[PDB]
Formats: structure tokens, C-alpha cells, sequence
């Protein structure tokens, strides 16, 4: 039973809308394709997969009850990532990155969740 | 449009 | 097996020195692994891959005797990355990009070719 809070307009139109625009944002646009891309072993380490292109359209549709479950599968997409790759890989220091404005955003969002 | 640069990225 | 040259000094330290910082240069860095980049084709297509690394390694060690055959490497990796992939994929536009300023560079390359 999703809603509309002010905290979830936050999510879609800055954080979502500001993550998109950052040049390291495009792996994370799609569910990862494991067998397109060769990773034979991502369903048996990533069990709950996340990505920002289901992220956005589930808060174009308000699938949330709450920002806080937006925040989780923001934090469910950036931890999978830290968990298949290796430390040093490319890909962790993007999502690092983009964890960086991630953080700095919700830092902003209004502190109380009010229904529309 | 991006694959092969996925790819790239992730090997 | 190669030379010191005004052309090839210029090739490694403005030619490539600039296009290796450029943010498009990185699928450029290594030979396409076929294998590992699950590209079943690539090797049926492409039957003189190169690379930017490669051009990098060959200045660094000497390889070449003339600049004609640094251009013609990078003539090379681009040339193959337009035939094997779509005018519509990232990777090519990308490579057009980084093809325009090693054009531009090479347009300013000392005309005379100089051992040293």
C-alpha cells in the first residue's frame, strides 16, 4: 500500500533526477544481465538485485509507502555492487561516487515524512 | 547503447 | 626494430598523453578479450585488433621506427571498433570523440620526420 509523502517527491525529483544526470550513473540504469554481461556467479552472491531504472519507475508509479523503502533499495543497488565486485574494481569507486551524492542528497530531504 | 562498454566496465 | 623521432616523441608525449586522460579513452586501455568480454564474433570480424595500450607500450619501448605506424595503429583500433559495433552504440561515439582529437593533434604533428 505505497503513498505519496513529501520525502518520496524528494526522491524522484532530486535524488533519482540528480543521480541519472552523473556520467557514472549508466551500469546502473537496467537489472544487470548476468549471462549477456558473463558473470555466471551474480544470482548466487546478489540475491535481491536493484537497480535505478526500477527505482525511479517505482516511485512513478508510488509503489513506496514510505522514502525510507526508497532509501533501502537505493542502499540495496550500491551494497550489491560493493559485494560482487572486487575492492579495487572500476565500478566500486562509481558507485562510491555516486553513494557520495546519494548521502548528501537524503542529508537535504526534508526530516519529517507528511502524506500529500 | 551502452552494453559493450558494460562489459568493458565490468571485465 | 624502431627509432627516436620528433613525430614519435610528439605521438607519445601530446598524442597519446592527451587522449589517455580523456573520458571516453578507458575501453580503449587493453586488447578486446573476447572471452572474457563473451564477444563470440569479434575475432571472425576483426582480424588486426589493437589498442591504446598497446600504442602506449609500443612508444614506451621503442617499437616503432616511424610515426606513420603509430597513426596507423590508432587507424586501426578505431577503424575495427566502427566495424564491429553499431553506429548506434556508445562505444562508437566515444571512439569518434577521441578519433577527432587525435586528428586535430596529428594536424599540428611536426611535418618533417626527424630521428633524434
Amino acid at each position: 500500500p505505497g503513498r505519496k509523502t513529501n520525502q518520496l517527491q524528494y526522491m524522484q525529483n532530486v535524488v533519482v533526477k540528480t543521480l541519472w544526470k552523473h556520467q557514472f550513473a549508466w551500469p546502473f540504469y537496467q537489472p544487470v544481465d548476468a549471462i549477456k554481461l558473463n558473470l555466471p556467479d551474480y544470482h548466487k552472491i546478489i540475491k535481491n538485485p536493484m537497480d535505478m531504472g526500477t527505482i525511479k519507475k517505482r516511485l512513478e508509479n508510488n509503489y513506496y509507502w514510505s522514502a525510507s523503502e526508497c532509501m533501502q533499495d537505493f542502499n540495496t543497488m550500491f551494497t550489491n555492487c560493493y559485494i560482487y565486485n572486487k575492492p579495487t574494481d572500476d565500478i566500486v569507486l562509481m558507485a562510491q561516487a555516486l553513494e557520495k551524492i546519494f548521502l548528501q542528497k537524503v542529508a537535504q530531504m526534508p526530516q519529517e515524512e507528511v502524506e500529500l | 547503447r551502452s552494453l559493450k562498454l558494460l562489459k568493458h566496465l565490468k571485465h
